[PDB]
């Protein structure tokens, strides 16, 4: 479970 | 060639500054020093000050909660609001995109917070902190004031803004700066070191380029800001034993999962 991952993936 | 190549990079990277960040170094200089036709800032230097401009120069309101995890709450919502501007920047660093989205995330783990404190200088001086995208101004003798646990929570980003705020950097200089610490190739945890160490040495070269030409007096500002890269991470170490102090001396303290995250390490 990564936030940073679901922010990083955004455009 | 090669410099013209550092030159535009350095500009992309500005562009990207401008649009990731709302509250440029410039327009916060232009709020302390009083140069700005567009209004002045709120003062909140004492509990009646604070109270009269709590609904003002803000960011439900009824949380019933001391005044001390009331401001420490409000700055752990701008720096999640800070840790989305940083991954927005990030994200426009040529070949930031491409590394592996593990690498990426190890890098912005063990970056946000040491930007946060480089770009948090830029709206303080010795007095306090420009708050609330400028519109309101917290003196530092009121955040020294707080009780003992949050007492000395602050006052550590201000001894670094002052020393760092001489070296008289411009929008344009902490752009590369930035960008510089968020591609540290020797963050724990990163799988593919090599391609982060590259992008690293074309953006310090692109900053020492940049500062030579934009500093040509000041004489050793590339080694100085380099030194300051190292202090940034002692002092983002001190700030997580801190934090660590307060999760297990105090009670009722709530945490945006954010920042559970990133602290986790
Ligand atoms: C610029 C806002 C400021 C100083 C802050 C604090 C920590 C941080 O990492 C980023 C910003 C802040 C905001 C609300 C508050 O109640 C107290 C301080």
């Amino acid at each position: 479970p990564s936030l940073l991952k679901k922010l990083l993936l955004a455009p | 060639p090669e410099s013209a190549d550092l030159r535009a990079l350095a500009k992309h990277l500005y562009d990207s500054y401008i649009k990731s960040f709302p509250l440029t170094k410039a327009k916060a200089r232009a709020i302390l020093t009083g140069k700005t036709t567009d209004k002045s800032p709120f003062v909140i230097y004492d509990m009646n000050s604070l109270m009269m401009g709590e609904d003002k120069i803000k960011f439900l309101q009824e949380q019933s909660k001391e005044v001390a995890i009331r401001i420490f709450q409000g700055c752990q919502f701008r720096s999640v609001e800070a840790v989305q501007e940083i991954t927005e920047y990030a994200k426009s660093i040529p070949g930031f995109v491409n590394l592996d989205l593990n690498d990426q995330v190890t890098l912005l783990k063990y970056g946000v917070h040491e930007i946060i404190y480089t770009m948090l200088a830029s709206l303080m001086n010795k007095d306090g902190v420009l708050i609330s995208e400028g519109q309101g101004f917290m003196t530092r003798e009121f955040l020294k004031s707080l009780r003992k646990p949050f007492g000395d929570f602050m006052e550590p980003k201000f001894e670094f803004a002052v020393k760092f705020n001489a070296l008289e950097l411009d929008d344009s200089d902490l752009a590369i700066f930035i960008a510089v610490i968020i591609l540290s190739g020797d963050r724990p945890g990163l799988l593919n070191v090599k391609p982060i160490e590259d992008i690293q040495d074309n953006l310090l070269q692109a900053l020492e380029l940049q500062l030579k030409l934009n500093h040509p007096e000041s004489s050793q500002l590339f080694a100085k800001l380099l030194q300051k890269m190292t202090d940034l991470r002692q002092i983002v170490t001190e700030h997580v034993q801190l934090l660590q102090v307060i999760k297990k001396t105090e009670t009722d303290m709530s945490l945006h999962p954010l920042l559970q995250e990133i602290y986790k390490d």
